[PDB]
């Protein structure tokens, strides 16, 4: 996941 | 501001 | 340069979106006018308004 | 060269239809050739480990 | 000694071409992003009849 | 209370139709009567997670 | 892409 | 002799390489790719038929047309009474992605997507009315607007 | 009538006095415009800012 | 699914 | 009850028709009355099943 | 012999 | 004839 | 490909 | 099911 | 009873025609009244085979 | 191809 | 001639 | 002599 | 079923 | 058939 | 979700 | 098996 | 081509 | 060896008509009467 | 580019 | 020794046929997603 300004934030594990 | 597309599991 | 001003801008290759070829309709579109000889031995009496 | 050609990506060489190495020199950048003439390494590889 | 490391950077320079590879593709593919959503197509008016 | 299905979802707004006919659109932090503020909005399932743990679904009959 | 479509 | 059977067979096998057996199956095979590449994934839009009651006042969001992707959705235009509205005219903002069909007498107004989700917005002059009629069309999602009947909120030149 | 169906015909009086008139004005020979290659490369010779 | 995008979410708006 | 048949079937899409003229729709998860809620929707074969063990085919005087 | 599934079975030897 | 089609397609039947 | 085509 | 033209005794 | 031939065959459908007038149409696996449920259909020999035993033929005066 | 053609 | 012809056709019609 | 399915069978000697 | 000129004694 | 298509969905389903 | 035409027994 | 967000999820060995 | 032609 | 890609050329080379014909589907035809 | 947006 | 060489060749022989199936799958699958991206726009006809 990538938010709009530019940086990267991305969860590392999650299942559902 | 969250892409779900750009989404993994 | 008398005849560069003639022609104007030179078309491109091969692109009828932003600019048009040179063997496209929409580019001809206004020289065809030009070049038909009834143009000048049609009309009657021409028009000088910018119409 | 590679730069007048991306200069012109449209109207080829790098546009049209390329013949396929063509499309790969305008797909590949230049490397440093400098860099990779190297005589010990050379001279390693040649003579035996043993 | 440093005659083995530098053996293995230019192994290390000789080996790492996947990314230029990759790079250069994604250009080619980015351009045309960048193009068509640069592109904006004006809007038409139909007056009725 | 007035249970909502949604008309529309995209990434970002998601256009609301309640059960009296008011036409409603939300986004990642808004203020809905009854389901609280929206928590997320997922347009590829295309479901809202709201605070109120409600989920806002497409409705049974236009799905 | 979830399991959850 | 035993010469004209062995090269006939070898004949048969060469002139018609494939059997009778590997037609109807190569037969097969085509159509299962095919039926492979036309298939919509996931579930496509439910085809429905909708109606909206269009609020002018300042405040109200606009109506929603869910389109699909080469489909044609049918936007009629209605007043309160119950009778048909006839456009005065149109202006589709983000026109290449929407193909607008539309004579120029009737009320009714038929768009195709012409690109899969990204969406837009389209403005209605109405015969009698001054306000513009402000939409706005989002395709690609699980429901197709087949047909949606605007119930605008004035009055027609039909009563 | 119908004349033989390969390539240009003409199905009428009309039709072949107006085959003769494009015959005749040799249109049928039409010039030739420039290739796509070199037209391309002093295309974007010609049209290319100066010196940048 | 919905686990990931609220960690990433979470993530995010907590890193500036 | 009202038994349906197939009048169509696309993956995803599921059009039926029942005994009584009324037509309907189905997804890959959607409430049919009598039958519950589907399961699975084979295109192809042209069978629908669902929650009651009932499996919704094609017309034998259709197919 | 194959099918329209495309995975061909055949029988293996029959008379009449 | 029949024999070797009965055959074939009650295979085909049988693995599906 | 099933086989109850 | 069966492609009888793709039969053989 | 009432005896049908075969109108046309051709793989897969074929179309029937009784001692009635009544045409039909019939696939692999379909209901023929009295003759139970089709078998096989051997286009190239104009045969249909069905579980009642009887085999189903083109008639003697349009064969 | 069968024999009671 | 016709004997060929008749063993010919039995032979076929006994071999599917 | 041959049938129509493509297939060969042939009777050995026969005169009349 | 036969193509008796294709036929020998 | 329908068994591996329902073990299919049931193994998406579970693995997000 | 499922695509079935990529079917395998 | 292929579902429609790009991961590829599939039932191992059935049979019906 | 037979011998009773 | 080679005689089985041989095979796999005409194989192909029939197998390419076969699907150009396919794709064909000619459009009806129509005739208005007097 | 802030996370507050 | 001549067995070990060939069986060399055939270790270095098995990476490329993924390389030109792939080739292959550029053909195919650039003209899928071509056929894919046509739409064709609606015709209207205008009754007598």
């Amino acid at each position: 996941r990538v938010s709009i300004g530019g940086t990267v934030y991305t969860a590392k594990k999650y299942d559902d | 501001c969250v892409s779900m597309i750009g989404g993994s599991r | 340069l008398v005849m560069q001003n003639v022609i104007g801008t030179l078309p491109p290759a091969q692109t009828s979106g932003s600019t048009p070829a040179f063997y496209s309709y929409k580019y001809n579109q206004p020289l065809i006018s030009q070049l038909n000889s009834n143009s000048l031995i049609a009309p009657l009496l021409m028009d000088t308004s910018a119409s | 060269q590679r730069d007048l050609y991306l200069s012109q990506s449209k109207s080829p060489p790098c546009g049209g239809n390329p013949t396929p190495e063509m499309n790969t020199f305008c797909r590949t950048a230049i490397p440093d050739f400098i860099s990779t003439v190297n005589f010990v390494k050379k001279q390693n590889d040649d003579t035996p480990k043993d | 000694a440093i005659l083995q490391k530098q053996n293995e950077q230019l192994a290390e320079q000789k080996y790492q071409q996947e990314i230029q590879q990759r790079t250069s593709d994604m250009l080619t593919a980015a351009t045309q992003l960048v193009q068509d959503w640069k592109q904006v197509e004006t809007q038409v008016y139909t007056e009725g009849t | 209370r007035i249970i909502y299905y949604i008309q529309a979802v995209i990434p970002g707004r998601a256009w609301l139709i309640g059960s009296n006919g008011s036409t409603l659109t939300v986004r990642e932090g808004s203020k809905i009567p009854g389901y609280g503020m929206v928590k997320l909005i997922d347009s590829l399932q295309g479901r809202i997670l709201t605070s109120s743990g409600q989920v806002i679904k497409f409705s049974q009959e236009d799905s | 892409p979830f399991g959850a479509d | 002799e035993v010469i004209d059977k062995k090269a006939f067979k070898d004949m048969t096998r060469n002139l018609y390489p494939l059997n009778p057996e590997q037609v109807v199956k190569l037969k097969q095979i085509y159509e299962t790719s095919e039926y492979a590449k036309a298939a919509t994934p996931g579930t496509p839009p439910k085809p429905t038929a909708t109606s909206q009651f269009v609020n002018l006042s300042p405040g109200s969001t606009p109506p929603v047309i869910r389109l699909s992707q080469g489909f044609v959705s049918s936007l009629v235009f209605l007043d309160s009474t119950g009778a048909p509205w006839p456009i005065a005219a149109y202006d589709l903002g983000d026109p290449s992605s929407f193909n607008i069909q539309w004579d120029k007498t009737s009320n009714t107004l038929m768009i195709q997507a012409t690109k899969l989700y990204n969406y837009g917005n389209l403005a209605v002059r109405l015969r009698g009315l001054n306000t513009p009629v402000m939409l706005t069309l989002i395709p690609g999602q699980k429901a197709v607007d087949y047909r949606v009947d605007l119930r605008v909120q004035g009055y027609g030149p039909n009563a | 009538q119908s004349g033989q169906d390969s390539g240009l015909t003409a199905k009428s009086q009309a039709q072949q006095a107006l085959n003769f008139i494009r015959y005749a004005s040799a249109q049928v020979t039409p010039p030739s415009l420039p290739k796509l290659s070199a037209y391309s490369e002093l295309w974007n010779q010609a049209t290319a800012k100066p010196n940048s | 699914c919905t686990d990931a995008a609220l960690a990433a979410l979470e993530y995010h708006k907590s890193n500036a």
